[PDB]
């Protein structure tokens, strides 16, 4: 083919642009030379440390090895420091159990049993008692045993929130209702939102409800008087929208945001 | 002379960071692409920093750095292990030449632009079979990879690509804090294993036929919808951390792997099998969030 030879050249060209001792040259050397100036130039020179470096960049991961029988940390890379805000000196020579959430201790015990590939998720402490979610990947290598693994990180009242069935019945409320309306979640759950609205407002609420369903997906806001736990009538605005199943587009429930005015 | 070039090409191949073995079999175009990419690679790295066999083996995935225009200028060695395709075979080629076109647009925009962070799922060609073996490029399967990394200044995207272990095909050990579930495509429970009871307090009979969305804390519902659609559209997904409402108050933290299961005989999407990683004990045990908890 024609462009066959051209792309070897683009490659070649590229090569010399990138071999400094070749690139820094008065004019461009030939094929046989650049070919032997790159050879000499790398015979000078992926780094062992670099592969490790990429992980940190990419996965925000760091490496560690622990003795399987005890959980004794036989090694931790220093990347524990950028990853965990943790000194290798804080980490090397230690026990993984010291480093996890007391509730991750059990889960941790099962991973280190004599048996292969291993992989799990756990919460670790970072210091200046705070925990972060860490995905651990690795394998068992004898060292009576050690675990070779990588831990990486992961990417990420004025009101209270409710979910309803399309009838207006309460099926979910956050703890801020107590703060917003004085009710215990139990006191709202299972009853119709209609049952909490002032008579003179109730059709608007229903109007609102017939509309948000009909105007599927989208938000509609409506304002009404809510009866507190202490019975006093409270002005409230709730903005809500319908929530549909991503597969079926069945309406899962109505989602409301109910803001004390 | 041809002879005299063929000599240095070999000289170049063996001084490529490669086994004398593999170094020895390269055509010349590849020796270019691999050498080139090695220098290209080496240039990105010094910009960032200012027993690899271990690191390589601890990985549940492979590393890629890709240019804003799609060229795959570096691919870690163990990818062959996951995608069948080897470092040599792909290096210097366009990512878009190996990803589902339905994702190209998505990839493009992850390659582009001001937060640097990147996390997404991609269908990439795989020519190694479940349990060892290998296939030809025409006999390629689509494999979903979970990609996390950062876009970084000419730009580069530096990501880790992890395969999602298939529920019917498990190399890997499971502990206590994990349970299985099956769903219809709308994520309604169609099965749940006995460990759920111990773990969260529900009986499977209480969950069967029940839509997954009603047991999510509501602050999470919108976010999980994304997981669902990903799962459907691409075939597998990893959810974020989420709270699931527990039988008697409060909720648990979860992470779930979902896979669409196919009928090998009629090639119908049969169901969704979920591996659910429980990340905590019950939190806000005191707070009743939903109607079910009443029971």
């Amino acid at each position: 083919e024609r462009r066959r030879r051209n792309k070897m050249t683009a490659y070649i060209t590229e090569l010399s642009d990138m071999v400094p001792t070749c690139s820094a040259l008065a004019r461009k050397p030939d094929k046989l030379t650049i070919l032997r100036m790159a050879v000499s130039h790398m015979k000078s020179l992926l780094t062992d440390q670099e592969l490790k470096h990429l992980i940190l960049e990419a996965a925000d991961g760091f490496l560690f090895i622990v003795s399987c029988e005890t959980g004794r940390v036989v090694y931790v890379s220093d990347s524990v420091t950028p990853v965990l805000n943790q000194p290798q000196s804080e980490w090397f020579g230690s026990t993984l159990y010291d480093q996890v959430h007391p509730d991750d201790v059990d889960k941790l015990r099962e991973q280190l049993s004599t048996s292969s590939r291993r992989s799990f998720i756990c919460r670790m402490r970072c210091g200046t008692p705070h925990f972060v979610v860490v995905h651990c990947t690795g394998y068992i290598k004898a060292w009576k045993f050690c675990l070779v693994a990588i831990g990486r990180l992961q990417v990420t009242p004025t009101e209270f929130i409710s979910r309803h069935n399309i009838e207006g019945i309460f099926t979910f409320v956050d703890h801020r209702c107590v703060a917003t309306v004085g009710y215990q979640p139990q006191e709202l759950l299972g009853k119709n939102i209609v049952e909490f609205c002032h008579p003179e407002d109730q059709q608007l609420l229903r109007d609102s409800f017939q509309q948000v369903v009909k105007l599927k997906g989208q938000v509609l806001s409506v304002m009404f008087r809510f009866r507190s736990k202490t019975r006093e009538w409270l002005w409230m605005r709730t903005s809500s929208f319908t929530f549909q199943n991503p597969y079926s587009d069945e309406i899962e429930y109505i989602i409301c945001t109910n803001t004390n005015v | 002379r041809r002879s005299k070039e063929t000599e240095v090409f070999y000289e170049l191949a063996h001084e490529l960071p490669l086994p004398h073995s593999v170094s020895s079999h390269l055509d010349k175009a590849s020796i270019m692409r691999l050498a080139i990419s090695f220098l290209r690679t080496h240039k990105l790295l010094s910009s960032v920093c200012s027993m690899d066999n271990l690191y390589l083996k601890a990985l549940e995935g492979f590393i890629a750095v890709v240019t804003q225009d799609g060229d795959m200028i570096f691919l870690s060695e163990n990818i062959s292990k996951f995608m069948g395709l080897t470092q040599v075979e792909l290096t210097g080629h366009s990512i878009f030449d190996f990803t589902h076109p339905c994702d190209h647009e998505e990839i493009r925009e992850n390659l582009t632009l001001v937060s640097t962070e990147r996390d997404f799922f991609m269908r990439m060609k795989c020519t190694v079979t479940n349990r060892g073996r290998t296939v030809n490029l025409k006999s390629a399967t689509w494999k979903v990879l979970h990609c996390t990394g950062q876009v970084r200044v000419l730009s580069c995207l530096i990501i880790m690509c992890e395969p999602i272990q298939h529920p019917s095909h498990m190399d890997i050990p499971l502990d206590s804090k994990t349970f299985l579930s099956r769903h219809s495509m709308d994520m309604k429970f169609t099965y749940c294993d006995d460990r759920i009871l111990e773990l969260i307090g529900y009986h499977p009979e209480e969950l069967l036929g029940r839509s997954a969305y009603e047991f999510y804390h509501a602050l999470d519902s919108e976010n999980m919808t994304k997981s669902h659609q990903n799962l459907c559209t691409k075939g597998q997904v990893v959810s974020g951390q989420y709270r699931m409402l527990a039988k008697h108050g409060g909720y648990v933290w979860l992470e779930t792997q979902g896979t669409v299961i196919y009928n090998p005989r009629n090639l119908q999407p049969q169901c969704i099998m979920c591996v659910n990683y429980v990340l905590s004990e019950i939190e806000k045990n005191d707070v009743v969030f939903s109607m079910d908890q009443t029971e």
